[PDB]
């Protein structure tokens, strides 16, 4: 009655047998916005059936020596369905979201995930250089990610210069390979603005790190695929215009 | 507390909620119980 | 209180006639008449108006405005035309088919013809700073375009060529914060 | 009618209209009346609650802030007169000619610096002059027993000294626009030196000495800005666009008028 | 207070100063899907501000020597914002419309238009040829003109062999260009199925036709334009899966 | 549940537990939930009634305290600006950075000394520049002339200034890490210049001059300090373990990546 | 709001009517309805 679980959004849904508890990111469940914290004067739109289901992203592979993988999470669903063809015509957006990570292993393979969400998760660009005007930027496709994800070159301090040891204090999950096979967590819509844009701005971002590496016996099956499926739960759109990529 | 201005942020300056940090999951677990069953 | 703007502020343009949008005959369907910025903070149309000489005064400004058109044309001349609202986003719209999906009003040349194109608020945060360009392109609020809807038909012995005024004002939204000062004096002695 | 606000007007919920003679679109500039066609009878709109405050927008907290009024030289004749009229900076002038009528008290506040600028551990005594009380004619003289006029004392190591001053118009407002002359009989029609000068404004002298008997060597400027205090207005009227020419008259420029709007490529180019 | 007239939908406006009556197709109006008559599972999204609003299409030439111009309008918003997007990306459509035809033309002028819908308006093959399997029939842009619209070859049978003199059993207006500068009729769904898609079917089309030609003096303004805003009253789409344009 | 707390936590006694079924030492980690085993189920423990005040742990007595925000140099151009921002020393950085989002009011202090250092008799005049207004060119220009900005006369002699600055942010809380962008269309692979700057923190300029027509002859420096009050914070986040190295940017160094603990001879050494 | 003063001028320091400059007609006219007739 603790590990069997099965989630059903729209017309998409998600089973698990083995699973640990499911989170909720700070206590706050993903509701829509009151009319006191409105400020947009037009009424927003609100499919709630093609927007809110299950999205799945490719699969990543798990292998001996990974370093991680980031996610910015409202962009990575600007290019799928519904959800952003909205995101692409609307100028305004606020929901939540629902993030499951699957990785199942054997009773003989071993290894951790840490998953965890960070708000406003901003890259730090590597490089000494002290002067404002010369110093090294990260790129468009290593801010922006997309659906295609993208690796960790120091997990040790999050690409950003913050100790990944003290990543505790986000929601975060653990995949241990012999207690669940799954992470789940929901997350309400975190920001200073009642509604912002779901192009030039990412809320937040999930980061699957290998704390303890993945170890097996010869004869094991090797490579252990890694797929998250996310749900935008209770998804507000505002602010419709000609369609806009980026 | 006395203020001498029209402005109140010109004025002169044990709430505690832990549970939604530590424990913020959906299902509670209880103390003396096993977590997952 | 309506103000008149001056959008024809071009070059070889006369003293008084920066004031009049010139309307006439077409040849091409779906023809765009005229174009202008919202912001009322910023150098254009709505500097030569009363709220954008007020709102210079304070920093950051809220609330929706409204822009009145009056045609100024012979009795038996009559035609329709297609005022645009486009929030913020790409550039000018190219086509009328681009404009439509903003937030337009078409308005037809009658007894009355003095239409009133409201300007709501839709933005992000709730104001905007009075100052517009370069890193600021973030307090834009949009363009507002004229087109035609179908044609400025006409009999004959009437003039071909009428004048559209087009005057600016706020709306019992409005609201002003941070008094800061203007940039439209300059002295060097005193006087 | 009259109506109180404690914030900006609410928006209310609106649906699509579908049908004939109600057009409230249509408006009539001819008439001389402002449109006033609302969001809530133009496009479909949601309702907000909207508390943004409006409170300094208003009269007082408009003009209540020192600006500059007045530079007074005194590169040390022994004293130094200023007849008091406050157009003579283009800053406070501009917002004082938004309006035609307009009642307030002033705040008067005297900032005095030296050559370079410094302090040195001097006095000097300020008296106002009334129209009509007699203006003193040397540094020394008797006008300066100041036995009736409202004189300050005050060290330039000293805070810059403030005063109060009242309404003291004959009538019941003061005009920045008077559109008459102040004497009667024949008016010339080459050059009006009169025209446009408001009797009702002209409040008097304002002199500064150092009080010595010998001549002190320093040269000084004293500053002095007003605070306008419950004012009142009347009569709106447009804000000028032209640079200003001269302080007591509304002159401009015949040629090389400046344009109120700044060019641009095209009327179809809103770039 | 009958020929001064403002219909606000959305955010977009018509004011009008002379016109005729507001025409009511088949006197219903156009209202949401019962529980009833629908048949669909999956539950619909209604944008209603969005979607719901006031689009224009291009302007057509008026002139002496005319035939006339005609419209598919489920198909001629499939390229136009957020309608045009939620019919591409959703697979069943119904709502209800609002079609301004807008010609106005000074006190000197001439003419007559006829604007009439024709629910299910199916247009014919030009040819006398009795074998079924070589007449000629028209093509894709025929058919389906779009956002362009197509003009008429014979307005006398209204391209379909059925004379256009009994065209006024259906819900049409008069744009005479002494009495009226405008004409508008609203049309609710007419079909017999509840949902249908609005790619591959369209419910109906508009066709403006020059009864009477347009005649004038010289001098005058020669050049009359017209301009057609329409407005889909109570949009519902379903079923969303892959967009697809045709 | 929101529990409210005079003090800290007290014990309650406990005896030996000898029993199956019930294991409070058994946690699950993976659950994302802090571990809940008190003193009472773990070792047998006494009743102390513990009155040790935790009040002092608070946000507003943790951020209360004035740090230094920033120091502008006047090596006399004639006026000295600066651009308003926290992030230049890191002492007060890291404080505010231990947190996404922060709501809160200021109160500045301004500590002027001289070359070696000294308060020499002048006055010093420090100006808001709000973003939009006009910056000064010179030292004896019209900006100063301040009809609207909020300046500040001050000796060097007098004590340092302080004034109190309210919550003027255009959005709802002062964010310190902004995930995106404040312009559209493309953007480049190769310099994001503009990647992780947040308009609605560019609060504006603060300039300051030596009141003189003359040009004074001394360098001097003034530091501002900041206090925070009435505090809200939101979203908590790590405490940064690295070296700074700009401003704006949360830049850190590929190469040369200090650990967070220092290094020991082995693990079974706990000395 | 104390004063320290004989003269009250020597102290320290919501009203809106926008019908008497946007609208000051005589026979008013409504929001729905044409303005003329
Ligand atoms: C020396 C200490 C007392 C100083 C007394 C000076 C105050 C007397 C003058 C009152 C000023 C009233 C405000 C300005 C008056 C008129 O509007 C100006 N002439 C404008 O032209
Ligand atoms: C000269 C006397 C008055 C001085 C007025 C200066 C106060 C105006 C600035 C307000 C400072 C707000 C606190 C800091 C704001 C932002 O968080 C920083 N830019 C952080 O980057």
């Amino acid at each position: 009655s603790d590990r069997v679980a099965q989630l059903t959004v729209g017309n998409s849904s998600i089973t698990t047998q083995e699973a640990a508890n499911i989170v909720l990111a700070y206590g706050e469940w993903p509701e829509y916005c009151p009319d006191t914290d409105a400020t947009a004067v037009d009424k927003p739109t609100r499919p709630d059936v093609s927007v809110n289901r299950f999205y799945t992203l490719d699969s990543k592979m798990w292998q001996e020596n990974s370093t991680g993988w980031y996610w910015k999470f409202p962009d990575v669903l600007n290019k799928t369905g519904v959800f952003g063809q909205n995101a692409q015509f609307h100028y305004l957006y606020r929901s939540g979201f629902c993030l499951h990570v699957q990785c199942n292993a054997s009773k003989f393979h071993q290894g951790a995930l840490l998953v965890a969400v960070i708000p406003e998760f901003v890259i730090a660009g590597r490089g000494s250089n002290t002067k404002p005007n010369e110093a090294p930027h990260p790129g468009f496709t290593t801010t922006f990610p997309g659906t295609t994800g993208a690796t960790f070159h120091d997990p040790y301090v999050l690409d950003s210069g913050v100790p990944l040891s003290q990543a505790l204090i986000y929601p975060h999950q653990w995949i241990n390979l012999r207690t669940n096979n799954c992470a789940t967590v929901i997350v309400p819509y975190i920001n200073a603005v009642p509604f912002d844009s779901a192009i030039n701005h990412s809320n937040f971002g999930l980061i699957v790190i290998p704390v303890s590496p993945l170890k097996y016996s010869s004869g094991a099956t090797t490579a252990i695929p890694i797929t998250i499926t996310i749900a935008p739960l209770n998804s507000e759109f505002g602010g419709l215009r000609q369609a806009v990529s980026q | 507390n006395i203020n001498y201005y029209k402005d109140s942020y010109a004025a002169s300056a044990f709430t505690q909620d832990p549970k939604k940090f530590t424990q913020p999951v959906l299902d509670s677990i209880r103390e003396l119980s096993a977590p997952l069953n | 209180v309506e103000t008149i703007l001056e959008v024809n502020n071009t070059t070889e343009a006369t003293g008084l006639t920066r004031l009049l949008i010139p309307v006439s005959s077409q040849n091409k369907a779906d023809e765009l008449c005229a174009a202008f910025m919202v912001d009322p903070g910023r150098i254009g149309p709505w500097q030569s108006t009363l709220v954008g000489q007020i709102c210079r005064y304070y920093t950051q400004w809220s609330g929706s405005l409204k822009v009145t058109f009056m045609f100024t044309g012979s009795f038996m001349a009559t035609g329709k035309m297609l005022v645009a609202y486009s929030p913020p986003g790409s550039a000018q719209p190219a086509n009328r088919e681009t404009a439509m999906l903003g937030t337009h009003v078409i308005w037809d040349f009658g007894l009355q013809s003095s239409v009133s194109l409201v300007i709501p608020w839709i933005s992000n945060t709730h104001f905007r700073t009075a100052k517009t360009g370069g890193n600021y392109d973030y307090y834009t609020a949009g363009v507002v375009t004229l087109w035609y809807q179908t044609n400025y038909v006409v009999p004959p012995e009437t003039p071909g060529e009428a004048y559209i005024i087009a005057m600016g004002a706020a709306q019992d939204n409005f609201t002003l914060k941070i008094c800061k000062d203007t940039d439209e004096v300059t002295q060097q002695a005193v006087l | 009618s009259v109506t109180n606000a404690e914030s900006a007007a609410n928006t209310t919920p609106s649906s699509h209209r579908l049908e004939t003679g109600r057009v409230p679109a249509l408006q009539a500039a001819e008439t001389g009346a402002t449109s006033n066609a609302t969001d809530e009878n133009m496009i479909e709109t949601r309702c907000v609650v909207n508390r943004n405050g409006v409170l300094e927008t208003t009269i007082n907290h408009f003009f209540s802030r020192s600006g500059l009024v007045g530079v007074v030289n005194l590169t040390d004749t022994g004293y130094a007169t200023w007849d008091i009229d406050i157009m003579g900076f283009v800053q406070l002038r501009r917002k004082c000619e938004m309006f035609t009528y307009m009642r307030f008290n002033a705040e008067f506040t005297f900032v005095t610096t030296t050559k370079n600028g410094e302090a040195r551990p001097y006095m000097l005594q300020y008296m106002y002059v009334p129209p009509g009380a007699p203006k003193p004619t040397g540094r020394d003289a008797f006008q300066w027993q100041t036995a009736t006029n409202p004189s300050v004392f005050v060290k330039l190591t000293d805070p810059p000294a403030q005063v109060s001053v009242p309404f003291m118009s004959p009538a019941s407002a003061y005009q920045w626009f008077y559109d008459g002359y102040p004497t009667f009989g024949q008016h010339p029609e080459t050059s009006n030196t009169t025209y446009g000068l408001c009797p009702n404004n002209m409040m008097g002298t304002f002199a500064v000495r150092v009080v010595s008997r010998e001549a002190s060597q320093l040269k000084l400027q004293t500053r002095v800005y007003m605070k306008l205090k419950h004012v009142r207005a009347w009569v709106p009227r447009p804000i000028r666009s032209q640079p200003y020419l001269l302080k007591n008259f509304p002159n401009y420029d015949s040629s090389k008028i400046t344009n109120s709007a700044r060019d641009r490529s095209s009327i179809k180019q809103a770039n």
